[PDB]
C-alpha cells in the first residue's frame, strides 16, 4: 500500500460529519482525471514555419526533434 | 439483560418482518447487506445498515467475523438470524453468546441435538412421538438397508443424518435399487454436509405434511400456537401452506399437540420452534423433525391465532415468563402463497430477472410480506423467494375465495413467478377438498398436478482516510464528480 | 482548513488524488518509487574497498593512535573524534599500513575529510 | 454530576488559560471561535473547536443560541464562560443550567443580586461591610443629588445602576453641574445600559483599589485567597496590578479579609469571586463591587499563594468542598502587567494592526499568558488586550527588579503597545515606594504621571448538506485546488 491518502491531520469528525466532507470533496474533483483521449496532429506545427538557415544546425535540433519526438 | 439494539442477521423478507417486529417493539434495528442487496427494502427500512461486502452467502451473510463486526460496530446488543443462513449454526449461536450477545435464539446444544436426526429421533422416541418404522442409528452398508426393507417391505427412505434443504433423501422402491441408492446417497451427503452418516425409514407414499407451532419460554412452559398444512410441495420444499390444518380429527389434534409439547420439552428447548409431522394416508400422525427456528410461513399462524410470533422471540430471549399460557383458538384460516421467482412452466427452474413491476394485492384479508419492490432485481446468488402473500378469511371456503381474487389482483412483471400455479391450484378441485378430505399430498404438485401455465416469455469506489493514525475505509458513487 | 458542523478539520489532501472519477497527475510520464536515503550505498558494493580512512562526522581530532608507516589491523583505532562532547572511535576498516595520516591532535575535521589511507 | 468536557465561551488569553487548566485537570477542551479568530492560538489549543460566525462579539460570543449549539454539537457537559461576554449574564447560566450543563460559575441570583449595584449594597450593608455614605435608594431626580451633595459635602459621584467598563460614573465637584451630569448619566445609561437608574455616593479624592480574591464553597466554606492591588488605572480600567496589596496595616487586612467572607456569606456566593474596595486617602476601606466572575487579576494570586484558580473553579462546579482549609500566606510579591494595543503615547487610544513580531520575556520569575503570537492580527472587534506578563519575586523589591528586565526583554513590533509605559511606571518613584507608601492612585496615570511615551509610528465557500437527520454546513477555502 503506497498511495497517498486524504489525512485528517486535527479533528475528529462523526460518521456523518465524514460523510458529508467526502461527498462535498468527491464533488470538487477535477473531473476526468486527464485527457487521454489527446490525438497527435503535427499539420501546421510553429517549427515548421520557421526559416531555417539550409546549413542550420537547428533542423536537427528543433525541427527534426520535434517531428520525430513521439 | 434486556434486548435493546438487534443486529438483524439476514436479508429480505425475514430481515423486514423482524425490523417491523423490532420497531414495534421499540426497539432498535441494524441490517446487514451483501452489496447486490445494497439498495434492498430492509437495508432503507433499518435505523442502521452495515456493508458486509462480498458478491454471495458465503463471502457475506455467512461469514461470523463479519456478522458479529456489524454488531460490534452497530453496537447491537442482540442478534435475530431469521431463518436459514446461520439461523440453525450452532457454532454461531456459541459465538454469539461468547460475544456476550443475546442470541434471540434456541440453545446451541438444542439445535445440535435435533439437528443430528439421529439424536432427534432418539429425543421423539424418549418424549413418546409417533414414530416411522426406521433403524435407529445409522446403517454401516448397503445390506443393512436390505436387510431393513425386507423386513419392513419397500419403499424406503434413504436419508442423510445431516441433510437438508430437501436435498437429503433417495427413495427405493424395490430390493434391487437399494445399493446404488445407498451409494449415491452417502456420496452426496458427505459433498453437500460433510458428514456420511445415513440412516433408513419406512417412505410414506401420499404423506400429508402437517406441523406445529411451538412457543417455549425459557422457564420450561410450552404453548402450541396452532397447526399447519404444508402438503403442496414442488420438489421437497413448500409452495402453499395453510392454517390451521384442515379435515383432522380430533384425536389427531390432540396427539399433535401433546407430542410437541413432550419433545419440545424432553429437547429442553425455548423460543419459538416448529414440530413437522407426516400424516400417512392410513391417518397416522409420525414425526419428522424439530425446526429450531421461525418458520418461513409462521404468518399464518400468526392470522389464525393473533400471536407476534418474532415478538414472542424476543420476550423469550429476554427471559420473561410466557404471557400467553393456554393453547390459542384458531379464529378463522389462512393461505400463504410463496411468490417465488420460478417458473412453472419450465419445471420450476429459478429464473433470476428485473422485478420491472410489483403491484401487491390489497384489501379484505390480504397480507404481503415482500422483500422486493419495482425496480429490484433478482439475482442467482440468494433464494428465489420475492414475497409471502397471506390471505384469510373467516372460514377455508371464504380464505379460498379471497385467494382466487387477491391472487388475480396480484401483479407481477419482468421475471417468471409461480403466480399462475397459485391461480389454478387455488381453483383445483383436489385442493378444494369435498368439505371432509383433500387430495393434494407432498408430490401433488409433480406427479399428479395437471400443469398447463405457459412457460414464462460505474463502480463503487473505496478511499482509505487517515484519522488521527486510524484507518478508515470510505465508499463513494465513483462518479460524483 | 475545513468546517463540517462548525467541527474544525485540517484535512491534508495530496497532490494527485483523484477520487469522484478523475483527478490530475502524472500527465507528462512522471513515475513515484521509493527515494533512497541521504548515504552511500553499503549494498554488494561496499565503501570498505577504499583505502581511505575518512571522518564518519564533524568533530575535533581529540586523539591520534596511530603514527605514518604503523601496520594495522581491521578494528584498530586510528582517531578519536570528540563532537558534542562525546568521543567517537574511528578505525581502520582494513589491514595495511597507514600511508599519508592528514590528521593531527586538536585540528577540526569534517565529515567526509580523508583522515588517512590504509594501503 | 462530574465535568468532563468544557467549553470555553470565551476567545484569546482566558481561553488559552481555562483550556490549559482543563488539560491539567484532566478534562477535554471545547473551543469555540468567531471568524476573525480562525487561527487564534486557542482554536489551535483546544481539543475541539467550533466556529461559531459571526465577524463581531454580538454576532457570535455574545449569541445564546451559537454557544448551547456548539456545546450540544460538542457533547460538552460544561460551559466555563472566562470573563467578560456572557460570564455575568445571569440569562446566559440560567439557560446553561436549563440545558443541563455544568455552569462553572456562580448561581444565576448571585450574580443577579450582585450585579445591581442597589441590591449589592443592600448585601453588603446586611453584612456589615464598610460602606461610602450614599443613597440607599436610586435617585429620582437632580434635587436630591443637590440635597447629597448639599448634606455630604462635594464632591459627589452619579453612577449608573447597572455599569461597566468604569463608564457608568460622573463626578460633581460644583453644586451647579449636578443637574446637567445627572440628566446626561440618565440618558447615557439608558442607551448603553438600558437603564436610567442612577445613585449618588460620596466620592473619593485619590483612593486606592484593593480586592479580596474569594473562593467559595457550594457547602458555604469561604477563603480569602488573597489581597490585590489595583490603583494604576487609566479611564477608570486596569493596568498594573500586584500582590499581596501592599502597604497595609495588619487591621486593613483583616477588615478586608472578613468583610469578603461575610458579603459572599451573605450573598449566598460560591465560585471564584473577588470583592472590590476602595481605601480612601485617609486609610478608611469602603466596599465598591463584587465581581462573581474570575478576575482577569488571578494570575499574580496564583503565583502569591500557590491555588489554582481555574481549578479550584472546577472543583467547586463539580460540587467539592474546598481543600483550602485557611487563608494561605503570600509568599513573595507578584506584579500583572496588561499589553493592551494601545499607544500611551496618543492617550491609550486603541490601535488595531498585525502582530509582526511578539518575543515573550523567559527566565527566572516570568509567567507569559499570551493570547497572540507573531502573525497574529488585531482587529477592532474585541478587547485591546494582547497578553499578560506576571513577574514575581521574593519581595516587592525583587520583583520590581525582575519587572525592569523583563519588560526590557520584551519585544512586540507592528503595532503599539503599553509596554512603554510599563518600562516607564515600573522606574517612577511615584509607583516605587518610599519604603512605607507610595503615590499612585486611581486617577495617577491620567492626570499626574509624566507622560513621555512618543507616539508609536478569497472569502469561503459554504455547502448545504443533508445527511439523514442533520443539515451540516460545509465550509471550505474559497480557491481549493483539490
Ligand atoms: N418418509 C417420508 N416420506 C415422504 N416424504 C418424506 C419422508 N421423510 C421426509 N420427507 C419429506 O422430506 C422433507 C423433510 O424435510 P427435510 O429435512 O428434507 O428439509 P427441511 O425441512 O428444510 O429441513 P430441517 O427440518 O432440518 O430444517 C419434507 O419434504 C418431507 O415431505
Ligand atoms: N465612589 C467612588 N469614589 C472614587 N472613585 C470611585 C468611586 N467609585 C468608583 N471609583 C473609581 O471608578 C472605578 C470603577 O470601578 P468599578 O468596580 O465600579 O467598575 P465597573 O466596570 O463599573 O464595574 P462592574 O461593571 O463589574 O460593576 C473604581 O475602580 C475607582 O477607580
Ligand atoms: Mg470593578
Amino acid at each position: 500500500d503506497h498511495e497517498a491518502h486524504i489525512k485528517v491531520l486535527r479533528g475528529e469528525p462523526t460518521p456523518e460529519e465524514m460523510a458529508a466532507l467526502m461527498a462535498v470533496l468527491a464533488s470538487a474533483g477535477g473531473g476526468p482525471a486527464e485527457p487521454v483521449k489527446k490525438e497527435r496532429n503535427m499539420w501546421g506545427h510553429p517549427v515548421d514555419k520557421l526559416r531555417y538557415s539550409v546549413f542550420s544546425w537547428q533542423r536537427v535540433t528543433l525541427l527534426e526533434r520535434t517531428h520525430m519526438r513521439r | 439483560s434486556k434486548i435493546s439494539k438487534v443486529l438483524v442477521a439476514n436479508r429480505g423478507e425475514i430481515a423486514v418482518r423482524v425490523i417491523r417486529a423490532a420497531k414495534d417493539a421499540g426497539l432498535a434495528s441494524v441490517a446487514v447487506y451483501a452489496e447486490p442487496d445494497a439498495d434492498a427494502p430492509h437495508v432503507r427500512l433499518a435505523d442502521e445498515a452495515f456493508a458486509l461486502g462480498g458478491q454471495t452467502s458465503a463471502e457475506s451473510y455467512l461469514v461470523f467475523e463479519k456478522i458479529l463486526d456489524a454488531a460490534e460496530k452497530s453496537g447491537a446488543n442482540a442478534i435475530h438470524p431469521g431463518y436459514g443462513f446461520l439461523s440453525e449454526n450452532a457454532d454461531f449461536a456459541q459465538a454469539v453468546i461468547d460475544a456476550g450477545l443475546i442470541w434471540i435464539g434456541p440453545s446451541p446444544q438444542s439445535i445440535r441435538d435435533l439437528g443430528d436426526k439421529v439424536t432427534a429421533r432418539h429425543i421423539a422416541a424418549r418424549a413418546k412421538a409417533p414414530l416411522v418404522p426406521g433403524t435407529p442409528d445409522p446403517v454401516k452398508d448397503a445390506d443393512e438397508v436390505v436387510a431393513f426393507a425386507k423386513e419392513h417391505g419397500v419403499p424406503v427412505a434413504i436419508k442423510a443424518a445431516f441433510g437438508g434443504g430437501g436435498r437429503g433423501m433417495k427413495v427405493a422402491r424395490t430390493l434391487e435399487e437399494i445399493p446404488e441408492l445407498f451409494e449415491s446417497a452417502t456420496r452426496e451427503a458427505i459433498a453437500a454436509f460433510g458428514r456420511g452418516e445415513c440412516f433408513v425409514e419406512r417412505y410414506l407414499d401420499k404423506p400429508r405434511h402437517v406441523e406445529a407451532q411451538v412457543i417455549a419460554d425459557q422457564h420450561g412452559n410450552v404453548v402450541v400456537a396452532g397447526t399447519r398444512d404444508c402438503s403442496l410441495q414442488r420438489r421437497f420444499q413448500k409452495l402453499v401452506e395453510e392454517a390451521p390444518a384442515p379435515f383432522l380429527t380430533d384425536a389427531q389434534r390432540k396427539e399433535i399437540h401433546e407430542s410437541a409439547k413432550r419433545i419440545c420439552k424432553e429437547a429442553g428447548y425455548y423460543g419459538a420452534g416448529t414440530v413437522e409431522y407426516l400424516v400417512g394416508q392410513d391417518g397416522l400422525i409420525s414425526f419428522l423433525e424439530v425446526n429450531t427456528r421461525l418458520q418461513v410461513e409462521h404468518p399464518v399462524t400468526e392470522e389464525t391465532s393473533g400471536i407476534d410470533l418474532v415478538r414472542q422471540q424476543f420476550k423469550i430471549a429476554n427471559g420473561e415468563p410466557l404471557d400467553i399460557t393456554e393453547d390459542p383458538t384458531p379464529r378463522g384460516h389462512s393461505f400463504e402463497f410463496r411468490i417465488n421467482g420460478e417458473d412453472a412452466g419450465r419445471g420450476f427452474l429459478p429464473a433470476p430477472g428485473p422485478v420491472t413491476k410489483f403491484v401487491a394485492p390489497t384489501g379484505p384479508g390480504v397480507r404481503m410480506d415482500s422483500g422486493v419492490e419495482t425496480g429490484s432485481v433478482i439475482g442467482g446468488q440468494f433464494d428465489s423467494m420475492l414475497a409471502k402473500l397471506i390471505v384469510t378469511g373467516a372460514t377455508r371456503e371464504e380464505a379460498l375465495e379471497r385467494s382466487r381474487r387477491a391472487l388475480a389482483e396480484f401483479t407481477v412483471e419482468g421475471l417468471a413467478t409461480v403466480i399462475p400455479f397459485h391461480r389454478a391450484v387455488v381453483s383445483d378441485p383436489a385442493f378444494i377438498g369435498d368439505g371432509e378430505k383433500f387430495d393434494v399430498h407432498t408430490r401433488w404438485i409433480e406427479t399428479e398436478w395437471n400443469n398447463t401455465v405457459e412457460p414464462f416469455t460505474v463502480p463503487r469506489q473505496t478511499v482509505v482516510v487517515e484519522v488521527g493514525g486510524r484507518r478508515l475505509e470510505v465508499s463513494l458513487p465513483g462518479d460524483l464528480a | 482548513v475545513v468546517e463540517v458542523g462548525g467541527r474544525r478539520l485540517e484535512v491534508s489532501l495530496p497532490g494527485d488524488l483523484a477520487i469522484g472519477g478523475g483527478g490530475g497527475a502524472a500527465a507528462p510520464g512522471v513515475v513515484r518509487k521509493k527515494p533512497k536515503p541521504r548515504k552511500r550505498g553499503g549494498g554488494g558494493a561496499k565503501a570498505a574497498s577504499g583505502d581511505a580512512v575518512t571522518a564518519p562526522m564533524q568533530g575535533t581530532v581529540v586523539k591520534v593512535a596511530v603514527e605514518e608507516g604503523q601496520e594495522v589491523s581491521a578494528g584498530d583505532l586510528v582517531v578519536v573524534l570528540e563532537a558534542m562532547k562525546m568521543e567517537n572511535p574511528v578505525t581502520a576498516h582494513k589491514d595495511g599500513t597507514i600511508t599519508g595520516l592528514a590528521v593531527e591532535a586538536g585540528a577540526a575535521i569534517t565529515q567526509g575529510t580523508v583522515i588517512a589511507e590504509i594501503k
